[PDB]
């Protein structure tokens, strides 16, 4: 996706450390469909 | 300093009571001018 | 007037709720346990004045772990570029982001 | 200094206290009997 | 201290029952032998993962498999 | 549409306070604060804070706002309102509440999506289900730890509630 | 200022290192002035309750003097301790940073030029 | 999700029954009636006792709000502290009740 | 900063502006004050659940209980005012001008 | 009031202030302020008259608004720091909110508009508590958060407090409102020197509490609430006549009295930090406080004397009132200046 | 900052255990008994390294030993196991306490045809020791060096030179 945008390191971290960061819900399910996002982030809460 | 003394008395003549506001605003604008010259701090940074 | 009675007598009245990295029930971690632990171990005992300017990297990593403003900025940038490319018709989404790939486990 | 807005201000009382009924129902015919009740709570 | 007790049991049996139940609720958890088993069951209930240890070489009290002799056993809980 | 639901409730929550910060009456003020408490409770419940949302209902709304409506109803002497037949007594209520939901749907316009879409939270905001927790609500065990860890907190809280009882009974005496 | 010093050992009125300092003498002018304040409190106490000011309550005036001297002795010990801590931290920070405190080259007035302003 | 659908269906059935209960007899052209109780034009006097029992409800309801996580706090490892604080909260609720007793707070609605 | 936190802060400031411009009644003041307390509960709860910081989950309940007790105190004050004047009007509370 | 209930409530006031003083956690700071307010509300309503209910209502509204602003500052700190240590604040928005909230709890201007009212509505011992004991907890929080306090904001609040506490003392015959405007001026004095040397903040606080406690104890010993009622002191108890007025000459700030001890030391810490204009202006306004309070001194030790005939009966009865620590507090509020370097104990 | 080094898709592919959760819960205690060693070496690597990217192959060892757990059920005792996990699978909370005769049949057939002993109550929650040849992580948080502390105070405490030095006070 990020070809036309200059100054873009792909996979660039926002943390200055190299320790493994537990990924946020949008780092995983960001570029996906809305129903999978709903089942990911309100599935347990809305479950009956 | 003398020019802002004239400016303070000019602000005092359009304030009224007349000569007292002349002298007060002239001395206050004089202190503003002297604070701009000698670098007088009213909200001085804590340094020691 | 900070009469530190809790260090004089040796009682723990409110230190346990103070930070996230303390002893939690059933050893539950916080979301930013490592980042807060590193900011605390960096800035320990050296005072606030040295702690502001000499532990700014760990503190900004911990602030960005809390608020996730740089991560939300990056995801908004990538999602905006993706929306613009889907609008222009120069890009197609993969099958594993459209929902036809029979997820991993 | 009594100004224009302060001239009607009377001084407060000396012991700082200031000078400050009960319910009356009509149980009507709604045998039959009407009851006027001075009740106190 | 006994005629007063009969008097308050005659007049107000509700408050006598309340203070008796509250007094027993205070004193009886210490006078009981089964109180320690509450502590033992609540500390032997595994809500987390039992994170294993790296074998440095000299740890006789720590087993290598769950079906080993050494280790904290719950024979008392199964039997009681 | 369904994704932004917490945000939607928050918007309604803000609008709920404009129901009663403009202060039409203390009674309608209590009514607006009850509706605001319900929608803020919906915000709480949609992060997995089930016990805290039920403390909003049981203690804030059903415990305290009952007392606010009770003390308000023992003041502010009432007066009748419009009581024509059903083209006024319920029809104006339904048209007014339909205009209220029209106002709710009316604010989601072009001045809103410049804030919504540039700062998209839904997709990456609600992260309470980030991994597994186990056989326990973490929020339930954190509230449960009030008795083992919160000894000083429970002491000063129960002492403040006892002093609250004593203080109310001393100031509400008149003697 | 010095609250980082009394943060590793809180609520100590007199630390153990304060015992390395000389205590105030019992003929301290400050301590005798605090005893004078006790005598003044005794005279004011016999005055405001309409007692004969010098005569009545000599045990009471004696306890006023004794209580002020007793509190003031420890206040003077803590005063001496805090100014000793102030000078000790000052001298340690001067010794630990010579580059921030250079020795100024003292010039005699045969080199130092001062502009003379005549008074007439 | 199912809970919100159920609340919405209960609210819709409630509003539908209220709307039927108001609009179905307003088909009738019965009579426009005139000429509008134990008081006619009396104001409301305040009663201190009703407010005392309302604030007593609120303070004991706060004490109950503290007592609510006890079925979860029974599962903890520090049972001696947990038992002491549970008994201390219920004892402070009882001390608040005894102080409400002896200062005549529970009188004429006892 | 974030978005839903900005909304809860917006509600807090709106109930603050209602708490800083009195119209007629003291009950309106207490209602705006408890709307402020409600928004503090909501915002504290969303922070504490967001970070998964477990021991602070008892904190909003604490933030409820004290402050609800606080509201009880305020209600009692209003009642004593309404026992002196008959109304809870804030313009009857002006005897301390002198 | 039941005296056991009075002892319990006063220990609860002291307990709330102690919980604010000793706690490392923000929730316990907030809890201590809530406990302090909840317990001090019946102290104001000790006499059960409408002015006390009005005073307690105004006090409840202001202190409750300050408590909610304090909790919002704590919540914003938990956003931008994820923690709860009572230390510096990690957002200047939370810093501004906590500074405003503590200025409301102290009654610093422009949040001063409740201090002369409430002190007028309540008795003299409750006004003594409101103007001595209730300053200790927000000044302690200001002592603990000073690496985050904005300089311009605290100086603005300080000089505005000193000017408004100065010009409030002109038009007053009430002793309690004069003590309230003196309170506002001295809180401006305390928060002037806070970001430069907080030892002088604690020195000003202790000297202020000693002088205020001496003045309220004299007002309770003579049972006088107005200037005109204070004017009869020369004929009833002549030893009471001057002690009020040498204590008030101290409260103005005037050498060789010990009330000159704070302000001078404050100037002594602000000319170090190159601020010459600001202590000059603040102590000129302190001379304006001397102007009005010296007019009250002329009122009592001089001209407006005359008595009434019923005073002749009061000559046949001494004061059986407890004048607790009044000789001690009268000596400590005038003659402490030769012991000015005692201030090192407040580090 | 540095580019986060995510492993490739070919470095993540493994033969999954594609069975449902009631199949896993019916086969849980024998899995904890017989698949102990690669599971505990994996979770020791997982809590020591604090990074799944360095815990891949051991994880695949888990996914190498789980399938050989189920194949050895599928060759010998697939039918008592199927009858057992169907009754486990019926319940909403998936109770062990509703399925005791199918549990006894599965444990009997497993102890006969394979010789596996179902563990006692109290044993799978044990902390065990794990022998590994992989090294100990010297810095699993990837932290840099701590700033140096302030120099502490020392030496005998001397009196203050000429008192307080406050304008004219000689003590
Ligand atoms: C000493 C000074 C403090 C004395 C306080 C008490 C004074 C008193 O009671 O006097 C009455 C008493 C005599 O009275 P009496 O015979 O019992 O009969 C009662 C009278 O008839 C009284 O008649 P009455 O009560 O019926 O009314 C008459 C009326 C008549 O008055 C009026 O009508 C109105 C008043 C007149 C106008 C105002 C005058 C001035 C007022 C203000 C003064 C301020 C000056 C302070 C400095 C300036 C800064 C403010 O009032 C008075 O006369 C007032 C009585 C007290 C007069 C003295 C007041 C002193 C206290 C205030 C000043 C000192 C403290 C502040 C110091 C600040 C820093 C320097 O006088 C004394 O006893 C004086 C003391 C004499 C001996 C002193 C020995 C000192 C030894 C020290 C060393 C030994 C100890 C060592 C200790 C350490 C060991 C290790
Ligand atoms: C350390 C700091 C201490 C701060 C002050 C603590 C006490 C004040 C708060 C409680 C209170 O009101 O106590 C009443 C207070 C007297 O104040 P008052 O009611 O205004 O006095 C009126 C007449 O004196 C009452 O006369 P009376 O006719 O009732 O009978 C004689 C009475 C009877 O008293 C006795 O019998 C006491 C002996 C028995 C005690 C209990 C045993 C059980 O004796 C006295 O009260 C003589 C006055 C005692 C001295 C008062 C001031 C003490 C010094 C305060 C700190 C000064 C620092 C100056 C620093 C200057 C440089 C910065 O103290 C006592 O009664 C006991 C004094 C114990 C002193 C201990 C000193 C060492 C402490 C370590
Ligand atoms: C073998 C074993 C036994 C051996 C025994 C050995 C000892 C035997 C003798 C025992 C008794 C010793 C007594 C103390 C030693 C002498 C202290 C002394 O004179 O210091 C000189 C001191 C400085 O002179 P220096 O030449 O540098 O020192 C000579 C010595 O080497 C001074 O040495 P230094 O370097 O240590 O000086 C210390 C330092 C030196 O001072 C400084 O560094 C500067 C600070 C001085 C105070 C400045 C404050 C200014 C603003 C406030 C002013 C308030 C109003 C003034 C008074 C108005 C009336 C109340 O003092 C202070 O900082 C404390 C304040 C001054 C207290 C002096 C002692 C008073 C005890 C009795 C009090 C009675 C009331 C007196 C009047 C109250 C005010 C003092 O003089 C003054 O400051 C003048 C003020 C008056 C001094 C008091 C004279 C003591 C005797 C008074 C008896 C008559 C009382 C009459 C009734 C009440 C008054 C109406
Ligand atoms: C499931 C729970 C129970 C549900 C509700 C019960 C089910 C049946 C609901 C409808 C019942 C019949 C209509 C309401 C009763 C009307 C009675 C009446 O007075 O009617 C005269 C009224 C008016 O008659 P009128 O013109 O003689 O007026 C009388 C009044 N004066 C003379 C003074 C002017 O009739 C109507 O308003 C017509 C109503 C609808 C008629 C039926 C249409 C179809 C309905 C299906
Ligand atoms: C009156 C107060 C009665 C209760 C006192 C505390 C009882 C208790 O459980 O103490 C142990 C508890 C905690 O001990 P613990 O035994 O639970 O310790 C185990 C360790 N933790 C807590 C991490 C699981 O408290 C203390 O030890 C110190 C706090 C109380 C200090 C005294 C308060 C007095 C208040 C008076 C007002
Ligand atoms: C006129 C009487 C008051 C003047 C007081 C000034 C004393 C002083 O130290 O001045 C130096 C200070 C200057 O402070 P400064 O020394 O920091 O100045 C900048 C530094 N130099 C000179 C090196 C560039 O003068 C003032 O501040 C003058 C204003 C005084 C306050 C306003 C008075 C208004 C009228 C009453
Ligand atoms: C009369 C005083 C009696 C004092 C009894 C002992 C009290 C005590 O232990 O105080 C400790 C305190 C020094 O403790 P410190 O850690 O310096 O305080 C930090 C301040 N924020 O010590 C002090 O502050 C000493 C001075 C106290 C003065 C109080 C009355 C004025
Ligand atoms: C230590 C254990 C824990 C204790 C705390 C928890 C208790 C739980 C119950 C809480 C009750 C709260 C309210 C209690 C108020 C007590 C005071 C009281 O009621 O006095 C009045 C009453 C006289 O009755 P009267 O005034 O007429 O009643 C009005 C209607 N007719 O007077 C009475 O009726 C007398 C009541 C007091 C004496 C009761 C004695 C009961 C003894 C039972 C056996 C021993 C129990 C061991 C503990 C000792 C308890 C004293
Ligand atoms: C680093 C420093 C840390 C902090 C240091 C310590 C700070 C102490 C602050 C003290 C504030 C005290 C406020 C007043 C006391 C509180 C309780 C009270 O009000 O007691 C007075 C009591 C009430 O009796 P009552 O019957 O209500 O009288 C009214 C008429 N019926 O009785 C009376 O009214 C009798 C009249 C005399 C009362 C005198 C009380 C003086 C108390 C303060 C002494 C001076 C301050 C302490 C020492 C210096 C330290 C700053």
């Amino acid at each position: 996706i990020m070809k036309d945008v200059p100054g873009w390191k792909v996979g660039e971290s926002v943390f200055h450390t190299t320790r493994w960061v537990t990924p946020m819900m949008g780092e995983l399910y960001g570029l996906r469909t809305g129903e999978e996002i709903l089942s990911s982030t309100y599935g347990f809460i809305w479950y009956t | 300093p003398l020019n802002y003394l004239i400016g303070g008395c000019a602000g005092g003549l359009t304030l009224g009571i007349g000569a007292a506001a002349c002298a007060y605003m002239g001395l206050t604008a004089a202190l503003v001018k002297m604070g701009q010259l000698e670098g007088w701090k009213v909200f001085a940074e804590p340094k020691v | 007037p900070f009469f530190d009675v809790q260090k004089k007598l040796g009682v723990d009245l409110d230190h346990w709720m103070t930070i996230q990295s303390a002893e939690q029930p059933h050893r539950i971690p916080a979301r930013c346990h490592a980042f807060e632990k590193e900011w605390i171990e960096c800035a320990h005992g050296i005072g606030s004045i040295r702690a502001e300017k000499e532990c700014k990297i760990e503190f900004e990593d911990f602030r960005e772990c809390l608020l996730r403003q740089k991560t939300m900025k990056r995801l908004n940038a990538i999602k905006r570029q993706r929306d613009k490319l889907i609008k222009e018709g120069k890009y197609t989404p993969p099958p594993h982001h459209s929902g036809q790939e029979d997820l991993r486990p | 200094y009594p100004t224009k807005e302060t001239a009607h201000w009377k001084p407060p009382p000396w012991n700082d206290v200031d000078p400050p009924s009960n319910l009356t129902l009509n149980f009507g015919p709604q045998g039959v009997l009407r009851l006027v009740m001075e009740l106190s709570g | 201290v006994a005629a007063f007790l009969k008097n308050v049991w005659a007049k107000e049996p509700v408050l006598v029952a309340s203070f008796a139940i509250a007094g027993l609720a205070v004193i009886l958890p210490t006078l009981s032998p089964y109180t320690k088993y509450s502590l033992m069951i609540n500390r032997a209930t595994p809500y987390n993962y039992p994170v294993p240890l790296r074998d440095d070489g000299n740890m006789p009290d720590v087993p290598s498999h769950p079906q080993d002799p050494q280790g904290p056993s719950l024979e008392w809980l199964k039997r009681l | 549409m369904m994704t932004y639901i917490v945000f939607i409730l928050s918007i309604i929550f803000v609008m709920g306070f404009v129901g009663f910060s403009s202060k039409p009456s203390p009674i309608y003020g209590g009514l607006g604060l009850i509706v605001s408490g319900g929608v803020g409770c919906g915000i709480v419940l949609n992060f997995g804070g089930s016990f805290l949302g039920l403390m909003v209902f049981l203690i804030y709304l059903g415990g305290m706002m009952v007392v606010f409506g009770y003390t308000t109803a023992m003041a502010t002497e009432q007066y009748p309102e419009v009581w024509v037949s059903n083209k006024v007594v319920l029809g104006t209520f339904i048209t007014g509440l339909l205009m209220e939901f029209l106002m709710v749907y009316y604010v989601l316009k072009d001045k809103e999506v410049e804030i919504v879409f540039k700062f998209n939270g839904m997709g990456d905001w609600v992260i309470y289900d980030t991994g597994d927790s186990g056989f326990f609500s973490e929020e339930a065990m954190g509230i449960a730890a009030l008795y083992s860890y919160g000894t000083w907190l429970v002491i000063v809280t129960g002492w403040s509630l006892l002093i609250g009882v004593v203080v109310i009974m001393e100031i509400t005496r008149g003697n | 200022m010095m609250t980082g010093r009394q943060a590793r050992a809180p609520l100590q009125f007199l630390p153990d290192e304060a015992r390395s300092l000389p205590p105030p003498k019992l003929t301290d002018p400050r301590l005798a002035y605090i005893g004078f304040l006790g005598y003044c409190s005794g005279l004011i106490d016999n005055a405001i309750r309409r007692r004969p000011v010098l005569s009545a309550g000599l045990h009471r005036q004696f306890l006023y003097i004794t209580s002020f001297v007793f509190v003031g002795y420890y206040l003077l010990k803590r005063q001496d301790y805090m100014y000793a801590v102030r000078d000790h931290d000052m001298f340690s920070y001067i010794k630990s940073h010579p580059e921030d405190f250079p020795e100024k080259d003292k010039k005699t007035y045969r080199e130092v030029f001062e502009e003379f302003h005549p008074v007439r | 999700m199912n809970l919100m659908i159920t609340l919405l269906t209960n609210f819709t059935l409630a509003t539908l029954l209220v709307t039927i209960a108001f609009w179905l007899p307003q088909l009738n052209v019965y009579s426009e009636k005139t000429s509008p109780d134990p008081m006619g034009s009396a104001r409301l006097p305040f009663s201190m006792k009703f407010f005392l029992v309302a604030i007593t409800f609120l303070l004991f309801d706060l004490e109950i709000a503290l007592l609510l996580p006890l079925p979860w706090a029974s599962q903890t490892t520090n049972l001696n502290t947990m038992l002491t604080m549970a008994l201390l909260l219920i004892f402070l609720l009882a001390v608040s009740l005894a102080y409400e007793w002896t200062q005549k707070g529970l009188e004429w609605t006892e | 900063m974030s978005l839903v936190y900005m909304n809860i802060m917006m509600a807090f400031t709106v109930s603050l502006t209602g708490l800083l411009m009195y119209r007629s009644h003291l009950m309106s003041s207490l209602l705006c004050l408890e709307g402020m307390m409600l928004s503090l509960f909501i915002l504290a709860t969303l922070m504490i659940l967001n970070s998964h910081f477990t021991l602070a989950s008892m904190m909003p309940i604490i933030l409820l209980v004290f402050a609800a007790c606080e509201a009880a105190l305020g209600l009692s004050l209003l009642v004593m005012v309404s026992n002196t004047y008959g109304t809870d009007y804030v313009q009857n509370l002006n005897l301390l001008q002198c | 009031m039941n005296p056991i209930i009075l002892i319990i409530i006063l220990m609860t006031v002291m307990l709330g202030t102690i919980i604010v003083m000793i706690s490392t956690h923000w929730l316990l700071i907030w809890i201590g302020f809530e406990m302090n307010m909840l317990a001090i509300i019946p102290i104001m309503m000790k006499k059960h008259n409408p002015r006390a209910t009005e005073a307690s209502t105004k006090y409840f509204l202001t202190q409750s608004t300050a408590s909610m602003l304090l909790m919002m500052a704590i919540i914003i700190n938990l956003m931008f720091s994820g923690q709860w240590t009572v230390m510096k604040l990690f957002n200047p928005m939370a810093s501004m909110l906590m500074t405003m909230a503590l200025a409301m709890k102290l009654g610093m201007a422009p949040f001063h508009f409740w201090v002369p009212e409430v002190t007028q509505g309540i008795p003299l011992s409750s006004g003594l508590i409101l103007l001595t004991w209730q300053k200790l907890a927000p000044m302690s929080v200001l002592y603990q958060i000073l690496p985050s306090i904005n300089l311009d904001l605290i100086l603005t609040l300080s000089i505005l407090s000193i000017t408004i506490g100065g010009w409030g003392g002109l038009n007053q015959t009430q002793l309690r409102k004069i003590m309230a405007y003196s309170s506002i001026a001295h809180m401006g004095w305390m928060t002037a020197v806070l970001l430069y040397n907080p030892t002088m903040t604690l020195l000003n606080l202790i000297i202020y509490i000693i002088m205020t406690s001496t003045m309220f104890t004299l007002f309770m010993a003579n049972s006088t609430t107005t200037t005109l009622s204070l004017s009869h002191t020369w004929n009833k108890a002549p030893i009471m006549t001057i002690l009020v007025l040498i204590t008030l000459l101290s409260m103005g700030g005037l050498p060789p009295l010990s009330g000159f001890m704070p302000k001078w030391m404050i100037i002594q810490e602000m000319t170090k930090n190159d601020s010459i204009i600001l202590p000059t202006l603040m102590a000129i306004t302190a001379l304006l406080n001397l102007y009005f309070y010296m007019r009250l001194t002329y009122s009592t030790a001089l001209t407006m004397f005359p008595s009434t005939n019923n005073m002749k009966m009061k000559w046949q009865f001494p004061t059986t009132k407890r004048m607790t620590l009044l000789p001690t507090m009268t000596v400590l509020s005038t003659m402490l200046l030769p012991l000015t370097p005692i201030l090192s104990i407040l580090e | 900052p540095g580019i986060v080094e995510l492993p490739s898709l070919e470095d993540l592919k493994v033969q999954e255990v594609k069975v449902s959760s009631s199949v896993l819960k019916a086969a849980a205690h024998h899995y904890g008994a017989q698949c102990d060693k690669p599971n505990k070496e994996f979770m020791l690597c997982r809590w020591e390294e604090k990074d799944p990217r360095r815990c891949l192959e051991e994880g695949k060892l888990v996914n190498q030993c789980a399938l050989e757990f189920f194949r050895q059920i599928k060759r010998h005792c697939a039918e008592p196991f199927t009858e057992y996990w169907t009754c486990i699978d019926y319940s909403g909370l998936q109770l062990f306490r509703r399925c005791r005769k199918e549990q006894a049949q599965f444990d009997k057939c497993v102890l006969d045809k394979l010789g596996w002993v179902r563990p006692d109550l109290g044993e799978l929650s044990k902390v065990t020791k794990v022998k590994t040849d992989r090294p100990l992580p010297e810095n699993p948080y990837h932290s840099r060096a701590r700033p140096e502390p302030n120099p502490e105070v020392e030496g005998d405490l001397k009196p203050a030179r000429h008192g307080s030095r406050l304008f004219f006070w000689t003590m």
